């Protein structure tokens, strides 16, 4: 899903680029990781849908921190 | 027992830097020593020191003939719920996982001058994860029969407030260690996949061992 | 600084190995610690043995404010004569070489109680050997500047028996580590044909000791 | 027969653990003999725990001379209805099975002080499996053919209220595990597809042979 | 403590075999816990001897609440010259070497019904190898300060019979265990070649292991 491997990939960079910013060392490597997913741009929608649930919890606790 | 170093400079208002440089013995090992945390020391240290100081060992020692030995339960009733609430992604414990409960009993041979021995058993349980800062947290327990063990507070506070500062710190490394022990073997690694300040990248078991636990009760205010 | 744990079982009686298992310390630990031997002492072993022996640990520790420090010349005047007959026998330095001359002059500050400390000069030259063993013979030095010393002798004597015994314990070792580095380097090895010695470990086996009045134990 | 460590440790209000710390004995083995279960003991064992108490093996251990034997049938009258009702989803006996009829009989070669041996028949029938717990339940037996044996019982209750548990324990252990024999023979192995609770899977084999079968008449009260 | 078992056959007349036959024990497992050496038993077999006998376990088990707890010399003044005369060809320890000494500290932490312990050391040097047949020799040892532990003496002769036997059988057979381990490792195997009456072939160390040293002082008379 061309169009959800766009929307998971911006939120994982968006996930880095805060961590970055928070001044956390952040990789994509480390990010698709924490998905645990072999290849980004081949995945289940759901799959999409799960990691999402994954990066939005991640990204709002760096907001808290 | 414990050396006085801590309240022997703190008296004589001098730094730790400042009796290194005088006696000759290295900034680390001094201040370590300067600590009752520190369980081996040298002759030349005590030669030197005394000297300096001008005093007796008398004044370096502080001895209390009541001997406190500890001793834990092989097997302890503990029960540690899994949250996987992203430890990866935030490095608190409480993110990590709980204690659902932690109790278990510590055996205690109060020693007195004669050879007569006194045991005192403690049912101690977990009873807060206390969090002393947003990165590190403190495991808290509390003594269900603290009332029983009313003689060994009397026992404890009976002695000098610095040995009794040196039991507590005992009482709470062992207990950190243990805790730390069995959640290690409990919990598998959860490695921090982003390190905060990017200082460095720590699992889960470096955090709880680096989590100190420490045991409150009225036993042991101080 | 002197352990009494030796003293106090003398006085007391009690075998080094019934201490030890009463207070659940290593035997050979136990032993080395005895006579201030070793140079590291466990807070753990202090305390059971304060509460053992029902003492203070000022009766196990005892120290006098008096500190004394020895420094050695960066080069001694020293002369060598190699025989290098008759070690052959059975392990004998003395007849496998000798020192002819070995003096030096050892720089010790008595450091009183006052931050003040006394500085004495002795020269020590080689005086002879002695025959402790026919396998090691012992270096002999003299102090020939035993009048700059004559305050070194009542500061010496001033100390306990044990610290006494401790500082002749030291500066025998110091001593006897100096003469076997200076001389092992100009001494070739000769093996123990008569388990297996070469003249070189003679050398670091054989020690050293100061006699004169200002140390006569 | 038993040693009375329970009844010994009751009495003076010590702990296993504070004993185990006072005799250099392990603390699973000395506990598991401080229960009347342990079916072997050391001289070694006891001659510190009679030293440490103070007393001698008289009040260590108690001793009836009256012996009960327990021979149980080789083929028993037992019919095992198979109700499979999603036992590997629902880790419950009764999923699994249900008991239509167990009755055998049960020999018992009582023998008083004197040879003279004395032998009680039981008609034993399995009445209902009780559930202890959601998780597992215990099956219980009753003996038809109790009031014929009032004798054995009036030889039961005349002896000590410990001995009295004891044989309980001895008659409910054996029983159960030949009810377990029994039916994990009948029953084919039903593995539980998902763990209890997800802490581990458990076989109905396992299920089975953990279940107690206790029997329950007016010979054994307690 | 001891089981009376060999005192109590003596007194009834019975013998082991016919005790086995009766209570149904194995002969190697009963003969050998008749005898105090054995250091372990059964539930089951105190309850069958109790019951057999008649007796409650206070005349079966014999206990002194005074416990004489032995520890030997990590490394002891042990001098053994090696002769070899003929050790291969004649099996006599004499033929296989000497000891030119053996002296060394034998301490017991005696301990009375109070945990008041009393510590008694024992030099004990060897004295002489006896000869006890023309196949085999016991070593013998003495206590050189036994007249200092004329204490101990008493304490040992305050207790009963059968409990000093079995004292001297444990001492007896520490120090042989001892002797033979030290022995052992000082002297080289020295195969006996020929059979021994070419029955079989027994090697040094398995005769100085066979080897059994008996102290012998007034302190131990029986």
């Amino acid at each position: 899903s061309d169009n959800d491997i766009t929307e998971l990939e911006e939120r994982i960079n968006q996930f880095v680029n805060l961590s970055q910013e928070k001044g956390r060392d952040a990789t994509i490597d480390k990010t698709m990781r924490w998905l645990k997913i072999s290849n980004i741009n081949k995945l289940s929608q759901k799959q999409i849908a799960e990691a999402h649930q994954k990066l939005d919890a991640g990204l709002k606790q760096l907001d808290s921190e | 027992i414990r050396n006085r170093l801590s309240e022997l400079l703190s008296e004589r208002g001098l730094k730790i830097s400042r009796v290194a440089k005088d006696v000759k013995i290295a900034r680390s090992s001094l201040t370590s020593m300067a600590q009752n945390d520190s369980e081996m020391i040298r002759y030349d240290a005590i030669d030197k020191l005394c000297s300096y100081l001008h005093i007796s060992p008398s004044e370096f020692f502080e001895h209390n003939p009541i001997n406190f030995d500890f001793t834990f339960d092989e097997e302890p009733n503990y029960k540690i719920n899994d949250v996987f609430e992203g430890f990866e992604v935030t490095a608190n414990i409480t993110h990590a996982f709980s204690i659902e409960n932690f109790d278990f009993e510590i055996l205690v041979d109060v020693e007195l001058d004669n050879r007569q021995k006194l045991n005192f058993d403690l049912d101690v349980s977990y009873k807060e994860t206390e969090k002393i800062t947003n990165s590190q947290h403190r495991f808290i327990f509390t003594i269900k029969n603290e009332d029983e063990n009313i003689g060994l507070k009397k026992y404890v506070d009976s002695l000098s407030a610095g040995l009794k500062n040196l039991l507590f710190k005992k009482i709470n490394q062992k207990l950190s260690g243990y805790v730390s022990e069995i959640i290690v073997k409990n919990i598998d690694d959860i490695e921090e996949l982003f390190p905060n300040k990017g200082e460095k990248s720590t699992t889960l078991h470096k955090e709880i061992l680096q989590t100190d636990s420490r045991l409150s009760s009225d036993i042991f205010k101080e």
